[PDB]
Formats: structure tokens, C-alpha cells, sequence
């Protein structure tokens, strides 16, 4: 709702995210039991003006444009876990909830 | 006029989408909740609606009814009680043989199958089926579906997965298990303790010795020798961390109260003997 | 703590927190009452490899290598509100806490 | 070895900085959490452990003390109880003679000056003092310092701010005031509102003109004309705003269901309606 979804052949040159299934056994992580695969997406388009911007702080940046301050970047704004079962250290069966797995929203911040 | 993501619960427009735009190029998408306002402004005054009024005023929503709503696929778009399109869920159960309670893969027993695609539909898009009936604990009795197998998790949770079995085989990748078995290398050890379906664990790397204490045993990085009085074998552990807390009190192998699971292991990794929770709660 | 610091005596390559000061008078905004000044500090470095980084889900992103993706931003990971007092589209004086003014930390996202 | 920003709370190393470093070179600043692992593994590995395994590994501080920890300024380095070094907040407060409460900009009283650069220091870093004395409410011997001013906000908070006083002028829109004067830009009529001290809020874009009804008054922008009986004077109001609760009394002395449901009334009759007090009028 408070952000943009594309796909791949959509032409939308804005901030806007898009879907990335991420394989662990193409990865050869043997190491993850599950699950073997997950949708990811990740974040790309173009942040100009003020478009798509949650914070302030970003518009105040670009007006005082100070040295080594770079436009504003598509990046993600709201972040998900994803439940997974892997070997830890000890090769141990451990269940756990793993934050910043999923992009849910990209926004220019 | 300007284009904007949504309308907010205060009536007003939030989120810049794009500026200098018609209602019907705003519009013009399936989109659910863009919305349009009318007037153009300078950057100073949206900065100020934004950020210092709650959104820019006057907001009008491109769809205040489903026609020309695309909700997209498992989506349907309905008028709710107070007459607003939402998109809401609705997978298609149709062609599901089993009707009864399924297990998901988020350790969770959903009424059906059904049930499972809606709550993956609006909170989980990972959601899937890892087996028929309730979620369990221990293995016994779960017949998993297909090649995958049971395993149970650190708090006894059953999950049917499927174990990769090709490892590729092989130096010093010997590892010895906490059963005292020698493995190849640790993809074997994971594949049987995969097939086993539970924890082994590692006690060493290296092949397994027949130490009598835990000075027969040398620990290779920064790990130190703890011994298992209960088995008569010793395992390389880390003790490095550090304990913060509202902690929970546990009772331990030794038969001793610690304050948590943490003081516990410290107390394990000072005196070189293998400690483990016997039961939650202090030791009555 | 999760984040670094740095300063003009800095010769610092990687992401990292800059001090600014943003002056609402130097802009001409006038509607806003107090304060005239606030340090709102920026974001400015590189993000290459694992460095500087929060959650997983970058490093997943640079693996893949999608089409579009510009690589990880350095971007604020923690923002802080601050109390201000302004005049509102009626003119009234309003006091109000605003989120999203001042960078706390940068990371690579 | 590697380079870390941190030992975290469960003692293992978090967010990497550099990679195939030595300690020495990785601490070889004053930075206090600053951190070192010995080990040099893969990108697999370093991942491994960051999110499945609480962070790297022997993790080893940089810092087991204070010695050659550079705080900044407005802080010192001090060991805690767990004898680990931090930089807590510690201001100068010798030359400070007012020894009363202040007034912060946050509208919060502060036993003392020190408290409210303690409270600037681990909190806002951007609070000072408006005031001497405890925050008040009007600006009733509200006696702001130099040359600023009293004003107060919505809920009758007084704050000492300085107006802006030289105002652009403006090629030339004129603002009609609720006070029913015509000022020549929002600048004028912020100023004139600042050195008030309340607000006069806006009547209507464009000139006042001497109107007998809403009828006369054109609303621009999706605003509504609402008329107050009270001083014989419209106003131009968006009535856009949707609302969600407080019972009120309101100045046509009718009870309404809350200020909301007061304002969709207001709006609705095209009469400008005000609380006159919370609760049923009967």
C-alpha cells in the first residue's frame, strides 16, 4: 500500500520492487535444511525530487547537497523474517525466525 | 495535479508517486489505493502537507469501487461493510483432496489446506505444506510425503524435510561426532544427522579418540575441553559469549539452579564439565 | 555503536555518519518557528563486499546480481525525531514531535 | 584477522569494518567499541556466523579499559560495575551561575541547567534551554530572554521564540487574518502572529473584504465557507478531513458526539462552530 510493485517487464522508471527468488542449494549452502528456496525480491528504479520518500531528513539532505552526499537511493524501507531450519556451529538442527530476509517495500531514502 | 500511493486513514494524500499528471494518467492502472489531488503546487508547499499537515488535502482516490481493480493473482477485490474496494484473499481451494488440518512450514497446524493459503496469501507469502495433520512433536508417527524425512528441531518440533544425501566425497575434514562416531567431512555428518532426525553434534574436528579426560583431547580454535560425566566422552566448545536480563532460571545436569540457560553454560565452560538443562524453572 | 562516525579530519572510504547542520532560516522558511538550526547530520562512503552491513538480505542481492540492482547504498539505519514548533497550513502555532530529521546511524543497505 | 564496529551483548563480534587486518591495526584508534577477530575465513563463513551463530566468533575488544578511549566531546570514558569501559555522558557545568529549573525546548522542566545537557547529551541531542524557571502554561510573566518572545501552541504551552522580523517583500498574496486584517504575505501574517503571541489563523486567501454573508466570500482550494456569528466574519475551511471519542459543548451551545462530529456539523451548516467546553451542554 505504501509502496510500488513491478515485475520484469513492466517500464517503470520510479523506485519500485521486484521479485527475486533466492535458491540456497544453487548457492551450495548444505547447511540450510529449509527452506531450499525463498522470494527475496530487491529494490531498483530511480529516486528524483521528492518521489517516493518517507522522511524528511532526505529532502534536507539534497538541498544543503554537502560533499560526499550522494541523491537519494532506491533501498528497502520495510524488511521481513523468513522461519528456517539449518545447522548452526555445533551442526546442531536449530529452528529460527531470521530478520531481514524479505524486502517488502522499497522506498527513497 | 499529483499522483500519490495512497490515501490515509485521515483522508489525505501520502506519498509522493508523481507530480504534474492528470487524474486520468494517475488513475489509469489497476492499482488500488493511488490517489490524485488537483492542484499544483511548489515542492515547499507538498514538503509542508507531507511532513507538517498529515498529507496533501482535497485527496481523491483513483478506485472507490472494484471495477477496474487489479487486486493481481490469488486477489479479489470486494466492497467491504463501510462500501471501500479492498483486496482480499482469496486462493483457490478448489481442487484440494484433503480437507483436513494440515502442518506449515512455519511450525504452525492450519484447520486445512485452504486456511494455510490464506493466511500465506496475507501474512506469509513462504507458507507451504510440510505435512498432513497437526504439527507434532518428536517424529513418532509422522509420515512425511514423498523423498523428505522427519526431523525434529532444539524444541522437539517435528518438520518433514528433504535431506540432500550427495556429499562430495573426499583430508582433515574428519570431524568426531558427539555419538563418537567418525565422520568424512561435516556434509556427512549433517546427512547423518539428517537421516538419524535429530541433533548429533559436533565435539571435535579430527577423528574421534578414546580420551578418559579432557586432556587427552587438545582444542583447536579458541574452544576449550568439556567433559560429559554422563557418557564418558568430551566435545570442543566455544565458551566465549557473555551473559546480559529478565532471565529465566534453569536446572541443570549437575543438579544445580543457574540463573539462565547462559549462567549455566558459563559455569560449564569455566569448570570443563559439560552441563545441560534438565528441566525450565529453578531445581525445587 | 552499530554505526561510525566521521568528520571533515576523516579519511574514512566506507559508509559513515557526517555531521550537518540544516539552518530553516538559510532555506527561508519561515513557518517554521524553533528551532531556526539542528544538527541533522548525512550519510556518505562506499558499501563494497559484506562491510557495514545490517541485514542479509544485501548480501543475497549482490550474489545474484539482478538486473537493475545498483549494488548496496549507504543509506540511515536509524533516524531520530525531532520537537518543533511551526506554523501549520492555518497558520496556527503547532508544536510537534517530527520523525525522520535526524540521522543516528549509517549503514550499507 | 577482521575488523569490527562492535562486540555485541552476547560477547560475539558484529558488523564488519575491514578484513586480513591485525589487532594492532585495527585498534589503533580511540574508538571504544571497536573490535577484533584472528581468524581470516571466507565470505561464507564471515556470513555464517554474522546471522546464524550471534556474530564472529572470539570476538576480543579493542578496548578492555578506558586507557586510550577517545569519548568525544561532552562525554569521559568511565568503567561501569561489570568493570567495562563506556562513555557516559559528562558536561560541563562549572561555569554555569543559574542554579534554578529550566524550561527545555522540548516543553519539558529540567531540575537544572547539568540535567538538561545531561538529558541533551544521552537523549536530544538537539535540546536547550528556552527559559529559566518551570515551562508554564500562557505567557502570563512569561519573561523570555534577550530578544525573544512569548508565544504559545495548541494546548497552551508558552515557549520563548524568536520571530522572524524582516519579512521579503513581495511582488504581489494578500491573507485575510480571522482577526480580519489584510496582511500582504504569509510572512506578515506569521509575524504579526508571533509577536501576538497566539494564533490568528487564515480567513481566507486574498484581500479581507467587508462581507455580510458567505455569499461574498469566494473559497478557493476545496475550502468551505463557514460564517461566525461571534464577530460577523467567514472563513474559508477545507472540511476535508475524515474523522474517527470526546463528548464537547460547542459555541452554538448544542452537544455534539465529539469536536469532530462539532466540525462535520459546522461544515455541513456552513456555521463556524468552536468548543466552548469538553462534556454535554443539557
Amino acid at each position: 500500500n505504501l509502496g510500488l510493485d513491478c515485475d520484469e517487464h513492466s517500464s517503470e522508471s520510479r523506485c519500485c520492487r521486484y521479485p527475486l527468488t533466492v535458491d540456497f542449494e544453487a548457492f551450495g549452502w548444505d547447511w540450510i535444511i529449509a527452506p531450499k528456496r525463498y522470494k527475496a525480491n530487491y529494490c531498483s528504479g530511480q529516486c528524483e525530487y521528492m518521489f517516493m520518500q518517507k522522511y524528511p531528513h532526505t529532502h534536507l539532505v539534497q538541498q544543503a547537497n554537502p560533499r560526499g552526499s550522494a541523491g537519494p537511493c532506491c533501498t528497502p524501507t520495510k524488511m521481513s523474517p523468513i522461519n528456517m531450519l539449518y545447522f548452526n556451529d555445533k551442526q546442531q538442527i536449530i529452528y529460527g525466525k531470521i530478520p531481514g530476509m524479505v524486502v517488502d517495500r522499497c522506498g527513497c531514502s | 495535479g499529483n499522483c500519490w500511493l495512497r490515501q490515509a486513514k485521515n483522508g489525505r494524500c501520502q506519498v509522493l508517486y508523481k507530480t504534474e499528471l492528470s487524474k486520468e494518467e494517475c488513475c489509469s492502472t489497476g492499482r488500488l489505493s493511488t490517489s490524485w489531488t488537483e492542484e499544483d503546487v511548489n515542492d515547499n508547499t507538498l514538503f509542508k502537507w507531507m511532513i507538517f499537515n498529515g498529507g496533501a488535502p482535497n485527496c481523491i482516490p483513483c478506485k472507490e469501487t472494484c471495477e477496474n481493480v487489479d487486486c493481481g493473482p490469488g486477489k479479489k477485490c470486494r466492497m467491504n461493510k463501510k462500501n471501500k474496494p479492498r483486496c482480499v484473499c482469496a486462493p483457490d481451494c478448489s481442487n484440494i483432496t484433503w480437507k483436513g488440518p494440515v502442518c506449515g512450514l512455519d511450525g504452525k497446524t492450519y484447520r486445512n489446506e485452504c486456511a494455510l493459503l490464506k493466511a500465506r496469501c496475507k501474512e506469509q507469502p513462504e507458507l507451504e505444506v510440510q505435512y498432513q495433520g497437526r504439527c507434532k512433536k518428536t517424529c513418532r508417527d509422522v509420515f512425511c510425503p514423498g523423498s523428505s524425512t522427519c526431523v525434529v528441531d532444539q524444541t522437539n518440533n517435528a518438520y518433514c524435510v528433504t535431506c540432500n544425501r550427495i556429499c562430495p566425497e573426499p583430508s582433515e575434514q574428519y570431524l568426531c561426532g558427539n555419538d563418537g562416531v567418525t565422520y568424512s567431512s561435516a556434509c556427512h555428518l549433517r546427512k547423518a544427522t539428517c537421516l538419524l532426525g535429530r541433533s548429533i553434534g559436533l565435539a571435535y574436528e579430527g577423528k574421534c579418540i578414546k580420551a578418559k579426560s579432557c586432556e587427552d583431547i587438545q582444542c583447536t580454535g579458541g574452544k576449550k575441553c568439556l567433559w560429559d560425566f554422563k557418557v564418558g566422552r568430551g566435545r570442543c566448545s566455544l565458551c566465549d559469549e557473555l551473559c546480559p536480563k529478565s532471565d529465566e532460571p534453569v536446572c541443570a545436569s549437575d543438579n544445580a539452579t543457574y540463573a539462565s540457560e547462559c549462567a549455566m553454560k558459563e559455569a560449564a565452560c569455566s569448570s570443563g564439565v559439560l552441563l545441560e538443562v534438565k528441566h525450565s524453572g529453578s531445581c525445587n
